[PDB]
């Protein structure tokens, strides 16, 4: 019983952690899109030729 | 988008869709004009899908337009399904009009995870001497009625339904898979006349229906039971014959482009069986108690289909043609039947010793039978002559008149309790009835009725 | 209380650069086999990456397409989806961190106890140590059963087959052999192939109720899981067992159904359209089980010093295997049973007729054999098992005369009752493993004639009471025998004095 | 069997003859015209009639093409018809170009950028791709509005992805694994 | 020239070569950068060849370069192979360095012609009494060895290996067809400890190797034996199990897609057995004699594998578990063991009459032993009791201390001549030794040694 | 339908005609059965001569090849 309650607590922490990450990544996609088009389009194309 | 039929061969149909609109595996398709549903089984390539008809193909032609539904077969679930008869597609097959569904589930689903399984040993009493003695069932456990043709699978299941479902406080699902249409009618009128139809959902797919119907009827009935289990309820699931699900896969496997395996079976026999059997289980939310009848081709228990089925069940009840040929019913083999509950920790030492005592006497009689046939009975020891007399009494005390079998026998039915069964067999093994003739124990009930029968 | 922001700090330290990848496109999907176009550099056995975190393995590298099998669920994959080479073969986590955990065929935890902390990974498919790196089997592996440990002894690095029909104790014998290792020093591995999930949970619940789970790794590939996972599970479990052997230690592995692994490999083969043979099995079904079973071995001190690079010295490691096979109505001549009977070092045959006659362990000692024999026994069990063999052999010859015991000659009648009392001694209970000293009391008592005045029906209560007596008044002698299973004139006289004293008052 | 498997002998025969007679461009044009004509709905139907002989079907395909087939290509069309393989001409045409491309030391690359088309960008990537492949590169640029920013380069089975959408995929799997 | 891998399906690999450089059937090919050998099985046409990998195919890919070697699998031959362990390709599996070879021979060749056969039947004097009397071996003959484990099979092989080298100036070759890696290590140490390792060449094909290796190991060992025969020697070729050679052929035939024959064996069953067995013969230079262990599937002697093998056997030696319990360690059964050379037109009237005399007396004693057991020793006639006494003396005189068994017997080894063997048994049959105790005829060698052992 | 014996990269009909009715070329070899292209006048049951003194017997006379 002791082990079952301790692992239940860490399971709730890791389950919410996965959803929190997914929502943070969704925000990052929008954030990136504005600066990525002007500055990053030339930097990405030139960097890929060096890679 | 829209597709065109390109190839019809028996129950299998190929439909070609735009290469950017190919429907998913197990996706349901609808033919234009004709009222027919096709389930995608394979994506051959180049926008073509291979599907099986959920109806007849006599009216189908090459070039008919087919529509993609974007999902798998969705059947109605919940309280609206109780007291109704339905087909594989979930359509009502009774004249009571439409069903007031508030939700539809897809017949295809994942099995509960390893962390969701639940373990319980609550003993469930059946009222049958042989079963209550050697095959004690458990609440939430899986039972299998193994047997060939004409030995009692349907009759025994009906008796259990009567001795359990009628008293059961929860709901129930009855699935007739590859069953005779006459048995389905008799059972419907029986549930209706008994006023128990209100707590039983009925799904029927009989032998007159296309292979695709008999291949998915089991998933439809199980989908309704899973909705009730997931609500936290205790449910009973009865399947008339789960072999018809395997056979429908054998009938269609070769037309699906699959090479045959041993005994002309589909190469996917063990996986197709595991995918169905792992969903029929009792999780931590609610408990499904299930009874399945398992047909044994040509009475051979080593046939790949019966042989692959034993590992999926908790209680295995075996019916023997040699016992039925002697006019003894229930025709249960007490040496081939087994249960996970036949353990001293679960049933007690007295019951366990009585069951093992009965099995020891019957195994010893099986090896003395040939001696008696060739040489004769006088050439046996005094201990063997006494053991043969008791073995023949035990073999007849396992017969029982059933309430669902009165039309076949003319004799009234009987319900024996577990206390009475143990007492009657313990007495015969001990010698308390070595004066009564073996005919006094044939078709009676409790041990007192053998004592009364002997006098007459 | 707060953890999500710190685990994200690490995610901002991961590679965001382009990488050259070799790709392909899905052409067809059916029955768990996805056919791909492209992948010109994919290797036989490499893992393919599909959309959705689904992985596959390449098995048919044909000229115009790749036939791949899904290591998971394939009903979400579709024509036109992208497929990518990984440059890697299949590998699983290995080490002591797996002990007391339940995992899938890929090493993922399914018990819900949290993530595994394994410090290394290893290849599922590997070659077995060559001939010159092995050492003869001469160390015992006690199963706790008097019938097996006395007549069919198993040694460290041996492969002993458990063969017989359905529902006769095959699983019980192997699980009890694992339970008996909790104090021995042998790490244990149980591999479940094609079993239902609730059955695997009853064995783990019984390994926990008996204190054996903390010393066992449980690998599961249940009946609803992909045939590729059921085919690979024995190799994954073997790889986890090989960690301890290669590092100087000893391990025991149980393959609960090699016949279900053969059935899963047959499904994949007939669906790839490989030419069929007898019982529809592919031409390399013998090589499937032989490649697995030849890894169970004993390796020399020079192999362990070479592998450990000097770290471990003077120690020989081993992996002992107990494969299980089901026969149909006693037919040992079937294709898969014939192959495995020829690969293994010995066989334990369980019989339905013996099991129904109350002989619970059901071991047919007349046909069961261990080719390693006496080399896998301690000195005390090797001395007391010789007469037990003669008495059972005499009982098999004189079993029809029981109904005419009066008419028998005295010498023969003396042999007959001895045979019947030794036969009743072999009967044992489940989850009741016996130690070397406790087995020695029972075998000594029968072999030295201390059962001639005990009714064949009281032999068991005599055994149970005798062990209980020695556990109270002779605890020092039982501890002495349990050190190494040694035997000498002081131990022989000591056991005799205790049995004579037991009969004189108890 | 795969159409590629059935068309491999015929495509290789055309290539080995074309190479040995300095006709690698004549056969390219002929196989491309034959593929197109055979795909037409009227010609498709004509080629699947039980009344016409193999020679009659072969002849009809040569008359529609005319000057576009040289004597040797005309003999090849008859050989394909005699063997009942006229439904494989599009595949034979495709595999012939692949053998020729390896011979000329060239690749038809399929670059897909996030909203950009420029000579300055193309020549900056084409030298590095040519150097890495050790072949001449025939870029076929296009637009992929799906991408937030960057480019995906497809050459053979090799796929060099440097798009922000690829960085988002990597970031997503890392959190759930 | 070189080709390219085009397809990989398990152990079966297809390779494409230029039209002017296609490799021959049975030619050995080498994959560049990987230690993998391919044997060519069939020429599919269009430059493509079908081959079987002689190793694992894990990590291989399409497009890898492959080189033709110009000849079949070529293995080291001669004196340098003695006391060494090698794989199917002739590589030294023992960690003892490279083999000091002076020449290499290809493993595939035709059997010696009709003109190359020897001018009669010459017995091979094993120096073992029971074999030389009841199971006479012909030079160039094939001997089937039957029996279970723990009955002296290994000790009997080591004694034969010692005697051919020391008493006849010959050599031995052991082919481990489907060898168990544990038993292969144990046998190597037992021969080193018994000092016979420098008189034998060891070729092992272990059970975990692909089907192609297990099928070709018998030809590798046979190629080494052929070299010694050409030197002017009489050679012993031991084949660990001839049933596993048949099964490896069945496995390879299934992998190549050939249509299976009766009971599921390969269609080439009789030809594959004939190609191996016809090279083992007595030529005009030397003679390869072979001892082959035989396994019988399902105890059926009519099964295609036993049936085909028995057609090429000249003698059958049966080892008995019962005889071993008596204490006769050689353990050869004089009644079940047989030889085609036991004919008066081959071994002369004297050897034949002496051997048949021993078998008659031993037959009568086995019948009388049941009489003595059921009715008692007093029930027999005086003539029958005299026979029982001679039979017991004969039975013990069939025993012999072997030089490799001095560790078990605690006595020095003996090599009895055929002349001494015949004279000893002829005397006991005639009664010349009726006054001596039976024990005097146990573990002694020649008949003069029994006389002295009795004197003390 | 799958590939047949005549369908090879080197069986190039550059000249749409025929010559040499008594000679052919080995197309494939397997377990004692040979496929030959070009023996137009071979009779059923006729002896076929191969290099190095080897002989074959004609059993399958097909449109595109001879089986021996
Ligand atoms: N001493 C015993 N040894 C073994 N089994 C026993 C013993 N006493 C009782 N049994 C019972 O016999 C049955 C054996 O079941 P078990 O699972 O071990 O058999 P099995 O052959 O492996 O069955 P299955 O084929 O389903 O896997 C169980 O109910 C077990 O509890
Ligand atoms: N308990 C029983 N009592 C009497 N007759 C029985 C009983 N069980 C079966 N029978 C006989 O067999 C028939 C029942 O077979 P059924 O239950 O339909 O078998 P199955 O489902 O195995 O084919 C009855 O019609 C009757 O003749
Ligand atoms: N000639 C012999 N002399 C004495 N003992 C022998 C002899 N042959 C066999 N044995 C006994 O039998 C055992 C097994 O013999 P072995 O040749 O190894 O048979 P197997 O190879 O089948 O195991 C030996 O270890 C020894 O105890
Ligand atoms: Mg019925
Ligand atoms: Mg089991």
């Amino acid at each position: 019983a002791q082990a079952e309650i301790e692992q239940e607590l860490n399971s709730v922490k890791d389950a919410l952690r996965a959803q929190v990450g997914a929502l943070a990544v969704t925000g990052a996609e929008k954030i990136l899109g504005a600066s990525i088009d002007a500055n990053a389009h030339e930097q990405l194309v030139s960097k890929l030729a060096a890679e | 988008s829209s597709g065109r039929i390109v190839q019809i061969i028996g129950a299998v149909i190929d439909v070609e869709f735009p290469r950017d609109a190919v429907p998913s595996i197990y996706e349901a398709l609808k033919v234009q004009g004709v009222e027919t549903t096709l389930e995608v089984q394979q994506q051959l390539g180049d926008g073509v899908v291979r599907s099986i008809a959920m109806g007849s193909t006599e009216g189908l032609k090459r070039g008919l337009n087919v529509d993609s539904t974007g999902a798998a077969i969705s059947v109605p679930v919940g309280k609206a399904t109780l007291g109704r008869i339905m087909d594989v597609l979930g359509n009502p097959i009774d004249e009571a009009g439409p069903i007031g569904e508030e939700e539809r589930w897809g017949i295809h689903r994942e099995a509960p995870s390893y962390a969701d399984q639940a373990g319980g040993n609550e003993l469930l009493e059946t009222g049958i001497k042989v079963i209550d003695l050697v095959c004690p069932f458990a609440k939430g456990g899986k039972v299998g009625l193994f047997g060939g043709a004409g030995v009692g699978k349907t009759v025994n299941m009906m008796e259990l339904i009567r001795n359990i479902a009628i008293e059961h406080s929860g709901y129930s699902v009855f699935a007739g898979v590859g069953e005779r249409t006459r048995e389905g009618n008799d059972f419907y009128h029986e549930m209706k006349d008994s006023n128990v139809l209100d707590k039983v959902a009925l799904v029927y797919g009989q032998m007159n229906e296309p292979p695709g119907n008999r291949l998915r009827v089991a998933l439809t009935g199980l989908t309704m039971a899973e909705k009730f289990r997931d609500e936290g309820r205790d449910v009973l699931l009865f399947i008339d014959n789960i072999y018809r699900y395997t056979l429908a896969g054998t009938e269609v496997s070769a037309l699906l482009g699959r090479m045959p395996s041993a005994v002309g079976y589909q190469p996917t026999l063990a996986e197709e069986m595991g995918v169905l059997q792992e969903r029929i289980t009792s999780t931590k939310k609610g408990s499904i108690t299930s009874i399945q009848a398992v047909y044994v081709p040509a009475d051979d228990l080593t046939d790949p289909s019966p042989a692959t089925t034993f590992a999926h069940l908790d209680a295995t009840v075996v019916l023997s043609r040699d016992i039925a040929s002697l006019g003894i019913y229930p025709a249960v083999d007490p040496l081939d039947s087994t249960s996970r509950q036949l353990d001293p920790l679960v049933i007690g030492q007295d019951h366990y010793d009585t069951a093992r005592g009965v099995q020891y006497v019957l195994q010893r009689y099986k090896e003395l039978k040939d001696i008696i046939a060739i040489l004769g009975m006088d050439e046996l020891s005094e201990a063997d002559k006494l053991l043969v007399a008791r073995a023949r009494k035990i073999q007849r005390f396992l017969s029982q008149p059933f309430f669902v079998a009165e039309v076949f026998t003319g004799s009234p039915g009987k319900y024996v309790s577990l206390k009475d069964t143990i007492a009657g067999f313990k007495g015969i093994l001990n010698g308390d009835y070595d004066h009564l003739p073996e005919q006094a124990f044939y078709m009676v009930g409790g041990i007192e009725e053998a004592v009364e029968k002997a006098k007459k | 209380s707060e953890i999500s922001e710190i685990i994200k700090g690490r995610i901002e330290k991961l590679d965001v650069a382009s990488q050259a990848r070799n790709e392909g496109t899905i052409v067809s999907v059916s029955d768990g086999i996805v056919r791909i176009y492209g992948l010109a550099d994919v290797m036989y056995g490499e893992m393919i990456e599909f959309p959705g975190g689904v992985y596959g393995m390449a098995l048919n590298l044909e000229q115009d397409s790749v036939g791949a099998v899904v290591l998971g669920e394939y009903q979400g994959l579709a024509e036109g989806m992208n497929a990518k080479c990984t440059g890697r073969i299949l590998e699983v986590p290995v080490g002591p961190e797996l002990l007391g955990r339940v995992v899938d065929a890929l090493g993922n935890p399914i018990d819900g106890k949290g993530p595994i902390d394994a410090k290394a990974t290893d290849a599922v498919e590997k070659v077995a140590p060559g001939v010159i790196w092995r050492k003869s089997v001469d160390q015992p592996v006690q199963t706790g059963y008097k019938s097996v440990d006395a007549m069919i002894p198993v040694g460290r690095g041996q492969r002993e087959l458990i063969i017989g029909d359905r529902q006769i104790g095959k699983t019980a014998l192997a699980v009890d052999a694992i339970i008996n290792q909790k104090d021995s020093g042998i790490k244990c591995v149980y591999v479940a192939i094609g079993q239902k999930q609730s059955t695997i949970a009853n064995v783990v619940r019984k390994l926990e109720e008996n204190g054996a789970l903390a010393n066992t790794i449980v690998v599961a590939a249940s009946a609803s899981e992909s045939a590729a996972l059921q085919y690979l599970a024995p190799y994954s479990g073997c790889t986890m067992g090989e960690y301890f052997r290669d590092r100087g230690e000893d391990a025991l592995i149980v393959y609960d159904d090699l016949s279900k692994q053969a059935v899963a490999y047959r499904q994949i083969s007939l669906l790839l359209r490989r030419p069929p043979g007898r019982e529809a099995y592919p031409g390399d079904v013998f090589y499937l089980h032989s490649r697995l079973l030849e890894r169970a071995s004993r390796v020399s001190e020079e192999y362990v010093e070479k592998f450990t690079n000097g770290a471990v010295t003077g120690k020989t490691g081993s992996l002992t295997a107990l494969p299980i096979i089901e026969t149909q109505a006693g037919d040992v001549s079937a294709f898969v049973p014939t192959n495995v009977i020829s690969i293994t070092d010995g066989q334990i045959f369980l019989e339905s007729a013996m099991f129904n006659s109350g002989i619970r362990p059901a071991v047919n000692a007349g046909i069961s054999v261990s080719r390693v024999g006496g080399a896998a026994q301690t000195k005390i069990i090797k001395k007391l098992s010789g007469g037990i063999r003669t008495a059972l052999a005499q009982y098999r010859e004189l079993a029809a005369f029981a109904q005419f015991a009066s008419d028998l000659d005295e010498a023969t009648r003396k042999q007959l009752e001895h045979g019947q009392r030794v036969t009743e001694l072999m009967k044992q209970k489940q989850y009741a493993p016996m130690s070397i000293a406790e087995m020695s009391l029972s075998l000594y008592a029968a072999e030295r004639g201390f059962l001639q005045d005990v009714e064949i029906a009281k032999v068991g209560s005599f055994e149970q009471a005798l062990i209980s007596y020695f556990q109270r008044e002779h605890a020092a002698l039982l501890a002495k025998i349990n050190e190494k299973g040694d035997f000498n004139d002081e131990i022989d006289a000591g056991i005799k004095a205790g049995i004579e004293k037991f009969k004189a008052t108890q | 069997a795969e159409l590629t498997t059935l068309a491999r002998p015929y495509a290789k025969a055309a290539f080995e003859y074309a190479q040995a007679h300095q006709q690698l461009a004549d056969w390219s044009a002929a196989l491309g015209v034959l593929a197109a004509v055979s795909q037409d709905d009227t010609v498709r139907q004509l080629l699947k009639e039980p009344q016409l002989t193999s020679s009659a079907k072969a002849q009809s395909l040569i008359d529609v093409c005319g000057d576009k087939l040289n004597a040797p290509a005309q003999n090849f069309v008859r050989t394909v018809a005699e063997n009942k393989r006229l439904e494989l001409l599009p595949t034979i045409a495709e595999m012939y170009e692949q053998l020729k491309a390896e011979q000329e030391k060239s690749v038809e690359v399929e670059v897909t950028s996030a909203f950009t088309l420029s000579k300055e960008q193309q020549d900056k990537l084409a030298k590095a791709l040519s150097a890495r492949l050790s072949r001449e590169v025939r870029l076929h640029a296009s637009e992929d509005a799906s991408l937030i920013g960057g480019v995906i380069i497809r050459a053979g089975d090799l796929v060099i992805d440097g798009s922000v959408r690829g960085k988002l995929a990597k970031l997503a799997e890392a959190l759930k694994s």
